[PDB]
């Protein structure tokens, strides 16, 4: 179909012009909520502390990449610290940094991992993955966090976004290197 | 993107796998699923790249031992142009109405 | 919704499991997609 | 004036249509006759577009200059396969001819489908208009479109040899490029599709 | 026991029919799937008989002797043309196999259509009967007839390479000519016809 | 009963011709689905990896043998890796081989074994146990797999076919050796 | 079906436990077996 592309109005076509059909599609796997609803490893704690910042997610992982594909987002959160450690503790967004959690929420370990559920605690209606605040581009606020955890020992930290909502899509780039080759190619799983 | 007085006529075809000498001429390529269109009032033309395969699903990645494209090729040809001073054609791609992805994977790293 | 599916249920109350949403006083892209032109500009022949 | 003609998996969209000229009939209705004993069959897969470059419309060619293309022509696709597998064949033609010049060029080509064209005198050229035709006039259009039915003293032809139809493109007024921005020549292309192809009398292909 | 099977302009009449064996299905119903995007088409012209000599059933061949013919085979007719013009194809097969011996000869051949036959051990031969089959027993018949549907992990095949079906004829009991008037050998011929052929993905034939 | 055996039409007879009955039969044990619905040991992992290929099943085992008795099949799958190892991970059919699973499905061990359930992930309507693709017989595609597992250590891998469907029967040969004897014979379980 | 029998049930939803089957738009051997001739060819006596 010819069209006046300048106006930017969407155009989506079948194969019917050429005599074709349309297959039945089931896009369950491209559902945003489903996609982000899994645990992603963000790394290890530091002095047995870790600020819960979704921007800590590895940017080439499925979750890190998708989260960054949106300008704004909202979600609740689940945490799981795996490692040999006794107890993970937590403080909400806006609390002063402490020397010891003592009395704030504390959860004891069970068979080497501590997993628990948290609520969105920011003071904003939604958070952003980018924020052009005083950083004049020429050709992230304190508040953007989900609290902080305190642990008894070093552990691997995993975050899981629950009830996720994304707004204003942003680019998602391929991360494999073509080298000089035209096609990309790798070894895919095959019977040995 | 060309000026008003520069006219051309194009064609795009879907070449199925195993086709031998990939056609290099409009004449030969006309034997494939194709579309021809010319310039005029409407600047944009949209083409539908179909899905043919033995299987219902294809892989997004290419196995190391894969010499030819298991899914074939798409060839874009210029049948003719008034003026040899270029007229740029911006090419763009979007999902069709029945496109679908399955099996999420975190292919992570190096 | 999401990637959670227990035919049975959830043991703790809603006010503890999740944060409660509020309102004052909607899928842009679905709508945008829905609105795309899928016809034919000009006349068709044969 | 945007018109898209489609045949099979092939389409053609023009933005300077001037209409279709139907020659001698509005349709190619197929009436089976006794010559095939009812064994003829239609092969729709063959009814699709194929392209050819006919010539370059240039500044030196004068009135009367003529280029022809006898049909059926050599085909490297499905249509051509029919010829090797069957002894008899019949079909009509959907013809699109184009000459891409700028609106700042001048001149005029006459495009016509002439039946049984064995020879043409120069005087007969002044009367080519008695045949189904259209015009390519730069100021106005870059596309011609003529649709004609199968024709002949026989219901079917015995594979080529006999060219019932011959496409003829002839210069009426010479091409011009007197306004600086025009082009110095216009390539002339043909987009054809066989219609209602019925074949009969199968024989072995190969050996 | 006179039965005439016909496909297109080709017929076959046998006077020693023993019935048709339908394998795995009574019909080859074609259910179009998403792999062809609805662009596949049937080409009936291809659905006709072609013949081949398989081998000579002789007195020295012993139990276990096996002759196979992988399908699709090389074709010098219409069916073969499809392979050059289209990338994907699917069809079933109507198979007739014969061994013309006299009623004064003895022995027995087993005829079967086996799917995905990459290799066969000698022990597996004792169980070839789990596959659609029939018998050629001189005292009784000179004709076998098996009809099978298209089969495969994929709705279509990408032109040959993959031979979903392999015809297998194997000696069960050795041929005999102990009664003076029999023949010393029996030629084994195959009469096959592709059924429900649907192709898709057109490409240029020739160059 | 006499019959024209050449035509291959089935013939199944009673003992009634001789004055007999017919016993009540209960063929629950020859039900294909039931039969294949059990765990079979396919072996150990390699570099702490193992492609899930049902053709890895031991061909003389009940499951290996029966699976091979069909040309085509379909099923879902359950896996159990037994051994002292921490965690088994998995990737679906068609994914590139990775250096580390990290972020793809991971399941931690519990008392020395890790068991989990998977879905058929091939792109074909059904799979085959044999495939005459370019291997001209004279008298298995990459795609035929259920994914791949990655482990923390070496383990014994068990597969269990769920919801099994089999098509187009193939031969099942005896595997015991007669030696020269006429009958076969072994020591059967008996009171000592 | 199969070799699974819990009078009670299954805890996780179907979309997670198994793959979902689809259709476009049947036990050959049972039928084949059913069709076998089990009578007597010729006439019976006594």
């Amino acid at each position: 179909t010819t069209s006046a592309g300048e106006g930017a109005d969407p155009v989506t076509t079948d194969a019917s012009a050429h005599g074709g059909d349309t297959r039945t599609t089931r896009r369950a796997h491209t559902d945003v909520t489903f996609l982000l609803d899994r645990f992603t490893l963000v790394g290890k704690t530091n002095d047995n502390k870790l600020v819960l910042d979704l921007l800590s997610t590895k940017e080439k992982s499925l979750v890190g990449a998708l989260l960054r594909a949106a300008t704004y987002y909202f979600s609740d959160l689940e945490v799981a610290c795996v490692g040999t450690n006794a107890w993970v503790g937590w403080t909400p967004n806006g609390s002063p940094v402490l020397t010891e959690v003592g009395d704030n929420p504390v959860v004891f370990s069970r068979r080497g991992t501590t997993r628990f559920a948290l609520p969105y605690t920011a003071p904003h209606r939604v958070l952003a993955t980018v924020y052009n605040g005083d950083c004049k581009y020429k050709p992230i606020p304190t508040t953007f966090n989900y609290g902080m955890i305190y642990t008894q020992a070093e552990v691997d930290v995993y975050l899981r976004m629950k009830r996720a909502e994304l707004y204003c899509p942003r680019p998602v780039l391929t991360h494999y290197d073509h080298n000089g080759r035209d096609r990309y190619k790798t070894t895919l799983v095959k019977p040995a | 993107t060309g000026p008003t007085n520069n006219k051309a006529k194009y064609m795009v075809a879907y070449i199925p796998p195993g086709t031998h000498p990939l056609p290099e001429t409009p004449e030969m390529a006309s034997h494939c699923y194709h579309a021809e269109w010319d310039t005029g009032l409407n600047s944009t033309f949209t083409f539908t790249v179909p899905y043919f395969s033995a299987a219902d699903y294809a892989y997004t990645y290419a196995d190391e031992p894969e010499q030819a494209s298991v899914q074939g090729w798409v060839g874009v040809y210029q049948i003719t142009d008034t003026h040899e001073k270029d007229g740029a054609v911006i090419v763009t791609v979007s999902a069709g109405p029945d496109f679908e992805f399955r099996m999420p994977i975190s292919p992570s790293r190096q | 919704s999401g990637n959670t599916g227990s035919i049975i249920n959830n043991y703790y109350m809603q006010q503890y499991q999740n944060s409660m949403d509020t309102q004052l006083g909607n899928d842009w892209f679905s709508k945008l997609a829905q609105s795309a032109f899928s016809g034919l500009v000009g006349a068709l022949l044969a | 004036r945007i018109v898209t003609t489609s045949h099979g998996t092939t389409t053609s969209t023009t933005q300077s249509s001037v209409g279709v000229t139907y020659g001698y009939a509005l349709t190619d209705k197929f009436l089976p006759g006794p010559n095939t004993n009812g064994l003829e069959t239609r092969v729709e897969q063959a009814e699709r577009f194929f392209k050819h470059k006919l010539f370059d419309w240039t500044l030196d060619q004068q009135f009367g200059t003529t280029y022809v293309l006898e049909l059926p022509t050599d085909h490297k696709g499905i249509y051509g396969q029919l010829v090797d597998s069957h002894a008899y064949i019949r079909n009509g033609w959907d013809v699109q001819v184009s000459a891409t010049a700028t609106q700042f060029n001048g001149g005029c080509l006459l495009v016509a489908m002439v039946p049984e064209l064995c020879k043409l005198d120069d005087r007969e050229k002044y009367q080519l208009t008695l045949f189904p035709h259209q015009f390519l006039n730069p100021r106005t259009n870059t596309t011609a479109h003529i649709q004609v039915p199968y024709l002949g003293v026989d219901r079917h032809d015995q594979g080529t040899r006999h060219k019932a139809w011959t496409l003829v493109v002839m210069v009426l007024a010479p091409y011009t490029n007197d306004q600086t921005i025009g082009s110095t020549k216009a390539e002339v292309y043909v987009n054809i599709a066989p219609t209602n192809v019925y074949v009969a009398g199968e024989k072995p292909v190969k050996q």
